[PDB]
RNA sequence: GCCGUUUAGGCGACGGAAGUUUGAGGCAAUAACAGGUCUGUGAUGCCCUUAGAUGUUCUGGGCCGCACGCGCGCUACACUGAUGUAUUCAACGAGUAUAUAGCCUUGGCCGACAGGCCCGGGUAAUCUUGGGAAAUUUCAUCGUGAUGGGGAUAGAUCAUUGCAAUUGUUGGUCUUCAACGAGGAAUGCCUAGUAAGCGCGAGUCAUCAGCUCGCGUUGACUACGUCCCUGCC
């Protein structure tokens, strides 16, 4: 436990369930524990690379977004942090948990191409879950009294615990439904 | 603890702390000119904390203590900033001299900085030592 | 259309003091879309319930000003 | 009664120059403080004859320049002045809300476009 | 925080305009025409009004004193650079123009230019750009 | 008097007071360093100059 | 010897620069003069760029040229009789010598 | 190590500053195009004009003109923000005829600003400049309201450049406070220190940078393929 995200929070006791989507999220192995979700990290060179960044680090760079905030990258760490210390208000869980959950419960596995039904794989899955949960968190924010921190944390939240009340939720419904409908 | 100067405290804390040392000396005379001039001429409103020429005399009074040879263009050059242009893109701009340089001769009034031969503004043994005893009263 | 106010009445007082010490998070964002007043007003009650030690604070900030609980 | 901050035309006839700068707008003053050149101190010496030799309390014969950066003086307020616009002189009588303007603003240089077919 | 008053006002009759009451003084005074944000600021600094209350929250007395700082800048020492109308062509006179007589100045400095015949007064009077911006291709 | 009416334009200043030192042209001339070239005069004579194109 | 001498040199090219300053060094140190240097400057770069067409047709398209001058600094102890018999050697075309006397 | 005809090469891995011929440029074949340039050239054939000139110069005006259409852009529509404090990190480059002084300006004084005055330094790793850049950071205010978002338009006024500022050169001060709440059909650029954001320098230049050519700061997403479209072979 001398590895704590902010010094704060343990990442020994976090279990990513899905056996499927466990190399793609860097938060298991003790390589992939960090102080701060901030690297500056050469994660692009190769194709199968930004797998092996810790995933906290890959929504925080998704928070870089639209253009009015991009390579502000430590203003998003802030709304992490901040983002971090509602979850565990909220839940009394580890922020991290909540968040490995929210990704496992919000990456559509099936989509339709071309219209055949394809099957996402475990890389794409976890992408599609971070845009769509900062997208959401995002959405919520804009023009709002409610800090994009809050607004991330109650995304989070529910996206963790599978409620439909979650915009990347019912986006990843919408999304694997017209897989079904156009098997 | 003490045996802190200005080099080992925070620069936020110590700020807040000389302002508030300057504030209660009562040694710094107020222009009338205090409520109604802005800091610089991209500012669009005069500074919203009453307290701003003690803030402004203890920010110029550690830069002082930390630089020596600082003038009057340089301090404009410091407290400037951004100037929002309208509808044209934005650009550096300089602060008011006329606020450093009234701000530089109350705390000449004081002993705290003196003028240096070789330009700009040195600080004192007693600035220092005024400086040095405050950073040791700031909460760690 | 936000028909957020700025200044307590008596009764949202007493609601504030009661009601709003149960909550489990404390920011001036709920405190403004529940009570329906205004942020000012809401960083404001948060300053008095910090006052009166009603509620904790577990992080500042100067965009996120994040307030618990003592209970 | 025409004032021009607070003065009375005859006062302001009647004013020293080096007051009827400070009355004046900050372009006429830097103007007047840079120096007129002869062009301008000639064309009011000439505006002064046509003054003064007109016959009667008729308007003054008319005084053609090309001179358009010129600086409406009080002492010009009788004048009959045709400004040079490029291709023509266009005759105006000098009237006292005129005083701090130059000549090209009364002396149009183009025409004021009505609009035709779309092309 | 503070509660309420029972004498809040919701709307306050100002200079010929509705002042909202649940503003904050200073931004609720840039209701009236002629008064903006700086002026409304220094207008409360100078009448010793409280910068962190609302337009409500006032009594009659503070109202009356910001008034006497708004019809007469002046006598509450601020400064001649700060007017909306130094220098009146006629008058001569320093002033700050406020409330419907802004419009009405505006109305006779046009009037004085389409009188004499001059550019600017044109440009006005054919209701195209005065300040000599290009009309090709925007203000349609 | 007319060779105070000829030439009577001051030429302190302005592009038609600078000149090509090369062909007499007032227009795309480089005067950074001293060059008093135009673009083109200086495109040509920029080996013989002494500037070199590396990047 | 009593004075101290400056020599600056200065080109445009870094190899016949260099091998005067190597010159030089060499006869400071044949007569056992003390020699600082030597001591390389900031290498200036003067820039010009401008549209290679000689109209205004065509992608715009930009040369840029560039002029590099490099300046060398030799500090002797000495008089300056044994300094101007050291810089009478070929000095090769481009460099420009020059040799200042201090205190 | 594996794949590959076990070749030529590719993928992965250790090590390594670097493994994407390391990154980015400069240069850059044959053959063309009635491509642009006679308004760069004291490069030019021919034709026209040549003293009441299509020469030259001076004055004034225009090139800016405004029912409208199109292209490159800048500023925004906000709280991942605006404003006011506090705070502290670059790089590329540029700079004088010293005449009272010319260019870059330090320091002192006056001035709210704008600016002015007075001593000086520097032909420059020496002085401007350790380039005291912004975004960012910190605290506070604002509180979802075209609102403290936005700043178009406009009035008054003061300074500076200039021989001259009106058809506003520009810079200030107070005031005025428009559209715009993310943009239809379309379509552009982009695969890593990249896009985007942020500022700086230079050229133009007496003054004027919403432009270009450079610079650094902050710094991602997505892909590691295909011929579906577009074009070329
Ligand atoms: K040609
Ligand atoms: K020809
Ligand atoms: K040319
Ligand atoms: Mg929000
Ligand atoms: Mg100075
Ligand atoms: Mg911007
Ligand atoms: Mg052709
Ligand atoms: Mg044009
Ligand atoms: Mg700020
Ligand atoms: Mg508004
Ligand atoms: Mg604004
Ligand atoms: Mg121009
Ligand atoms: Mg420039
Ligand atoms: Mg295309
Ligand atoms: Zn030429």
């Amino acid at each position: 436990g001398d590895v704590k995200l902010f010094n704060r929070w343990t990442f020994e006791d976090v279990q990513v369930s899905d056996i499927s989507l466990n190399d793609y999220l860097a938060v298991t192995s003790m390589k992939h524990y960090t102080f701060l979700p901030h690297s500056a990290g050469r994660y692009s060179a190769k194709r199968f690379r930004k797998a092996q960044c810790p995933i906290i680090e890959r929504l925080t760079n998704s928070l870089m977004m639209h253009g009015r905030n991009n390579g502000k990258k430590i203003m998003a760490v802030r709304i992490i942090k901040h983002t971090m210390e509602i979850i565990h208000l909220l839940t009394d869980a580890n922020p991290i948990q909540i968040i490995v959950d929210a990704i496992i419960n919000s990456g559509p596995r099936e989509d339709a191409t071309r219209r055949q039904a394809v099957d996402i794989s475990p890389l794409r899955r976890v992408n599609q879950a971070i845009y769509l949960l900062t997208t959401g968190a995002r959405e919520s924010a804009f023009r709002n009294v409610k800090t994009i921190a809050e607004c991330l944390a109650d995304e989070l939240i529910n996206a963790a615990k599978g409620s439909s009340n979650s915009y990347a939720i019912k986006k990843k419904d919408e999304i694997e439904r017209v897989a079904k409908a156009n098997r | 603890s003490t045996a802190r100067t200005v080099k080992d405290v925070n620069p936020h804390e110590f700020v807040k702390a000389y302002s508030a040392h300057l504030k209660r000396s009562g040694k710094m005379e107020l222009p009338e000119w205090v409520d109604i001039v802005k800091t610089a001429r991209f500012k669009e409103l005069p500074p919203s904390d009453a307290d701003w020429y003690y803030i402004r005399a203890a920010s110029m009074a550690r830069k002082i203590y930390l630089r020596q040879g600082i003038g009057i263009g340089g301090f404009q050059k410091i407290y400037g900033g951004r100037q929002r242009n309208g509808s044209r893109p934005p650009h550096f701009c300089k602060s008011s001299g006329a606020v450093s340089r009234n701000i530089l001769q109350e705390l000449q009034k004081m002993g705290i900085i003196d003028v240096d031969p070789k330009g700009g503004r040195l600080i004192t043994s007693q600035g220092r030592r005024d400086l040095d005893q405050v950073a040791g009263t700031v909460p760690a | 259309k936000v028909n957020n106010a700025v200044l307590f009445d008596q009764a949202t007082y007493d609601k504030l003091l009661t009601e709003v010490p149960k909550y489990k998070q404390i920011t001036p964002s709920v405190l403004s879309e529940r009570l329906r007043i205004n942020g000012s007003l809401a960083r404001r009650a948060i300053k008095d319930l910090m006052e009166r030690g009603l509620i904790r604070m577990v992080s500042i900030h100067s965009s996120q000003q994040i307030f618990t609980r003592a209970t | 009664k025409f004032s021009y901050r607070g003065v009375d035309l005859d006062a302001l006839l009647d004013m020293s120059t080096e007051d009827l700068v400070q009355l004046f707008p900050a372009r006429p003053r830097r103007r007047f403080s840079r120096g007129l050149k002869r062009k301008p101190m000639a064309l009011v010496k000439k505006l002064r004859k046509a003054k003064s030799e007109a016959p009667a309390g008729e308007k003054p014969e008319q005084v053609r320049t090309h001179l358009r950066n010129m600086i409406i003086m009080p002492e010009m307020i009788g004048s009959v002045v045709g400004i040079y616009n490029g291709k023509c002189f266009n005759q105006v009588e000098i009237k006292p809300e005129m005083i701090g303007h130059y000549l090209a603003e009364f002396s149009l240089s183009y025409k004021p476009v009505k609009h035709g077919r779309p092309g | 925080s503070l509660i309420a008053g029972e004498e809040f006002q919701h709307i306050l009759r100002v200079l010929n305009t509705n002042v909202d009451g649940k503003q904050k003084i200073m931004f609720a005074l840039t209701s009236i025409k002629g008064v903006g944000r700086r002026f409304s600021n220094i207008v409360c600094k100078k009448a010793d009004i409280d910068m962190n209350k609302r337009a409500g929250e006032l009594s009659a007395e503070e109202m009356d004193r910001l008034m006497a700082v708004v019809h007469n800048p002046r006598q509450f020492k601020v400064p001649d650079w700060f007017l909306n109308r130094k220098k009146d062509y006629k008058d001569g006179r320093f002033s700050q123009v406020v409330s419907n007589a802004v419009d009405m100045k505006l109305r006779d400095d046009l009037e004085r230019l389409k009188k004499i015949r001059n550019h600017r007064g044109l440009r006005h009077y054919w209701g195209v750009r005065v300040r000599g911006q290009h009309t090709k291709t925007t203000g349609r | 008097g007319h060779s105070n009416v000829w030439n009577s334009h001051p030429k302190n200043y302005g592009a038609g007071s600078r000149v090509c030192r090369v062909c007499g042209n007032s227009h795309g001339l480089i005067r950074k360093y001293g060059l008093m070239c135009c673009r083109q005069c200086f495109r040509s004579d920029a080996k013989d100059i002494g500037f070199i194109k590396y990047r | 010897v009593q004075h101290r001498i400056r020599i600056t040199l200065s080109s445009k090219s870094v190899k016949n620069l260099e091998k005067v300053c190597s010159d030089l060094v060499k006869g400071a140190k044949e007569k056992q003069l003390k020699v600082k240097g030597p001591v390389r400057m900031p290498t200036k770069v003067l820039n010009i760029t401008t549209r290679k067409s000689p109209c205004g047709e065509g992608t715009n398209t930009w040369d840029r040229f560039e002029m590099r001058v490099h300046k060398r600094v030799i500090d002797l102890v000495s008089s300056p009789d044994v300094v101007k018999q050291i810089t009478s050697i070929t000095i090769e075309p481009g460099v420009e010598v020059e040799v200042t006397i201090s205190d």
